[PDB]
This record gives C-alpha cells, sequence and structure tokens, in this order.
C-alpha cells in the first residue's frame, strides 16, 4: 500500500483551526478539470507554487491547455473540491533529524528558513520567535512584501515571503499581526492614525500638511497636528552559533526497482520509472509501491 | 466567498467576493456599499498595501479572511 508519510503542510481554517498535513492536487489551468497529464512531476516547491510553471497536455478535446495548476487541501477530513487551504511551504517533515536552532532538539515538522544556510527551526520555537517579535514591534515592514520576519539567526535575504506562515501565531496573535501590520504600514508610509481614543482610524494626509481632519461619514471626526498629535494649532509644537551550525537543512543515491531490480533519483520527485523495457514500472521512492493517488497527494515530491 | 474589511476603528464591513476579484474590483465593491471612492481607498493585507492589478488569489487571501482599509485625504 501507500505509506502515510506526508511532506505537505497547510493551515485548515475549519474545523481544525490549526496546521495539519496537506493533500496536493492538480488540474488543467484552462478547464480547471483533472485532465492535465504532466510532462514531468514536480520536484521542488517552486513547481507547485509558480503558476504556469509546470507543463503538460489537457486530455479534454475542448481545452488548448498546456499548463498545470496546483492546489492544496487538508489531510485530516473529507475535503470538498472547493476547500483549498493555504500551503505553508517552509514547513517540512524532519526526515533528516535536525535541531531547532532555538531549542536544540530533534522535532518534526520544522520550518526551514530561506536564509543562505537553509536554517531549521521547529514550529514551537518559531511560535515564540513570532510572539516576542510581533508584540515588540520588531517585525520588518518592507512595503513591497508586507509585515514579516527574517531568519531567527538574522541571516540576510531570508524574509518570509509567504506571509500566511504567520498563522503559527494562533488566531488571536495572527489577528493582531494583521492589525499590527496595517498600523505599521500607515506609520512608515508617513501616514498617521487617529490620536483620539477609540478611533485609531488610519489616515494618509497630504504629504506636506500639519492639519489632519479625521474624516460616507466614517471619520473621527477630529482635527489634529501631524507632528505633536494635538488639536491643530497655529502655534508651535511640543542565537547560539553552534546551534546554527547543527541546524542547517544541508549539514540516498540509487535504489533498485521492485521488479527489474536495476538501480535507479529525479531531484525530489518521488515518482520513479523502471528504465528496463520489460519492466517500465512507476514506483514511489518512499512508499515503495506502484505510483498511486495517495502517494501523489501525500508526497509527490520531497524536500 | 465572503471577506471582512476592517478599518482600524474596528468598523467591519462584509463583502461578497470571489478569488478572481482584483483589488480594483474589491475597492469598487466597497464603493457600492459604503460609498468611499476607490481613489480614497487603500487596502492592506498581511501588512502590504494591496495593488489594484492583483487578485485575492494572488495574495492568497482565504475565505473569511480580513482586509484593512485606510483612507487617503
Ligand atoms: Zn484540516
Ligand atoms: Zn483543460
Ligand atoms: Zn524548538
Ligand atoms: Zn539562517
Ligand atoms: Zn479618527
Ligand atoms: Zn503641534
Ligand atoms: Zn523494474
Ligand atoms: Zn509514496
Amino acid at each position: 500500500g501507500p505509506s502515510i508519510y506526508n511532506s505537505f503542510y497547510v493551515y485548515c481554517k475549519g474545523p481544525c483551526q490549526r496546521v495539519q498535513p496537506g493533500k496536493l492536487r492538480v488540474q488543467c489551468s484552462t478547464c480547471r478539470q483533472a485532465t492535465l497529464t504532466l510532462t514531468q512531476g514536480p520536484s521542488c516547491w517552486d513547481d507547485v507554487l509558480i503558476p504556469n510553471r509546470m507543463s503538460g497536455e489537457c486530455q479534454s478535446p475542448h481545452c488548448p491547455g498546456t499548463s498545470a495548476e496546483f492546489f492544496f487541501k487538508c489531510g485530516a477530513h473529507p475535503t470538498s473540491d472547493k476547500e483549498t487551504s493555504v500551503a505553508l511551504h517552509l514547513i517540512a517533515t524532519n526526515s533528516r533529524n535536525i535541531t531547532c536552532i532555538t531549542c536544540t532538539d530533534v522535532r518534526s515538522p520544522v520550518l526551514v528558513f530561506q536564509c543562505n544556510s537553509r536554517h531549521v527551526i521547529c514550529l514551537d520555537c518559531f511560535h515564540l520567535y513570532c510572539v516576542t517579535r510581533l508584540n515588540d514591534r520588531q517585525f520588518v515592514h518592507d512595503p513591497q512584501l508586507g509585515y514579516s520576519l527574517p531568519c531567527v539567526a538574522g541571516c540576510p535575504n531570508s524574509l518570509i515571503k509567504e506571509l500566511h506562515h504567520f498563522r503559527i501565531l494562533g488566531e488571536e496573535q495572527y489577528n493582531r499581526y494583521q492589525q499590527y501590520g496595517a498600523e505599521e504600514c500607515v506609520l512608515q508610509m508617513g501616514g498617521v492614525l487617529c490620536p483620539r481614543p477609540g478611533c485609531g482610524a488610519g489616515l494618509l494626509p497630504e504629504p506636506d500638511c500639519r492639519k489632519v481632519t479625521c474624516e460616507n461619514g466614517l471619520g473621527c471626526g477630529f482635527a489634529f497636528c501631524r507632528e505633536c498629535k494635538e488639536a491643530y494649532h497655529e502655534g508651535e509644537c511640543s542565537v547560539d552559533e553552534r546551534a546554527a551550525e547543527q541546524a542547517r537543512w544541508e549539514a540516498k543515491t540509487t535504489k533498485p526497482c521492485p521488479r527489474c531490480h536495476v538501480p535507479v533519483k529525479n531531484g525530489g520527485c518521488m515518482h520513479m520509472k523502471c528504465p528496463q523495457p520489460q519492466c517500465r514500472l512507476e514506483w514511489c521512492w518512499n512508499c515503495g509501491c506502484e505510483w498511486n493517488r495517495v502517494c501523489m497527494g501525500d508526497h509527490w515530491f520531497d524536500v | 466567498m465572503q471577506i471582512f474589511v476592517k478599518t482600524l476603528t474596528g468598523k467591519t464591513i462584509t463583502l461578497e467576493v470571489e478569488p478572481s476579484d482584483t483589488i480594483e474590483n474589491v475597492k469598487a465593491k466597497i464603493q457600492d456599499k459604503e460609498g468611499i471612492p476607490p481613489d480614497q481607498q487603500r487596502l492592506i493585507f498581511a501588512g502590504k498595501q494591496l495593488e489594484d492589478g492583483r487578485t485575492l488569489s494572488d495574495y492568497n487571501i482565504q475565505k473569511e479572511s480580513t482586509l484593512h482599509l485606510v483612507l487617503r485625504l
């Protein structure tokens, strides 16, 4: 049968309201039907995230479709065809048995940062990392990305791109992150929030204007100084270094086929094809069985 | 699907959208309800000001997720 190993994790909103293992699915990007026959199965995450990146031929005669669309669903309940969960692509099963950079324990699953060393942190530590940082307003605001965090180790060029990873905050803290991000967005834009208590309504005034009226009738509505934040006046204002080494995601070769028993791996693509002509079998590298639906859904590829 | 547009006042508006809806469409939908011209609307999600020519799916904005509205004067 197909092993119950999974490589893909999503966030279920209902009813799991937590991070669960995910199912990978595919379709013709044109007909939105399950008719796309992939040229080569996905090997990296880039394949299942970057659109129109994977090519094939839609088997419907009506489609001119040549591109594959990848969606993810939960792996814990009967999922309707409509119930797509956001795939958190930094989370991976710790098959390699690496150490949370913060907590120096082998845990699974873990989040691998896109820092140059491909650092690994476990979800629990990552949680604490986000909780401290968020409330300490030490979340980065790149106007081109949004509110995010880099490598815990402070590695450069590591800012988390998929901002849905911050659902690891939990619903209360995530909702705050949504607020905190919007707040910080206005401030760093040079905009202001209402100084009046119970308002907090974000405003983007004229670039050079000290007089800001908080004003459909949806305003404060109150006028203030863009400087001292008073009623507008014509007057004057008033990580362990060692644990970072042992927490790198890169710190099996060939196996014989279950039939022709000749040694065969294509990147991370777990879909193997026996090269011998009297064999020509499709087999899973992990499960070990004949390439099937569950294997596709659980771990088409591995990290 | 349905999304919530929350102003920092706490003011929440309920909108009927689809993943294919562009931010431009979303803003027009807000104008249809509240009456705020799209020209005065600045929508933020995940702490990024959302661009008009991107769809909710592009921003991975999920069913019953929450957008933020900030006004330009
Ligand atoms: Zn679930
Ligand atoms: Zn098609
Ligand atoms: Zn940990
Ligand atoms: Zn790092
Ligand atoms: Zn106000
Ligand atoms: Zn002043
Ligand atoms: Zn064989
Ligand atoms: Zn398998």
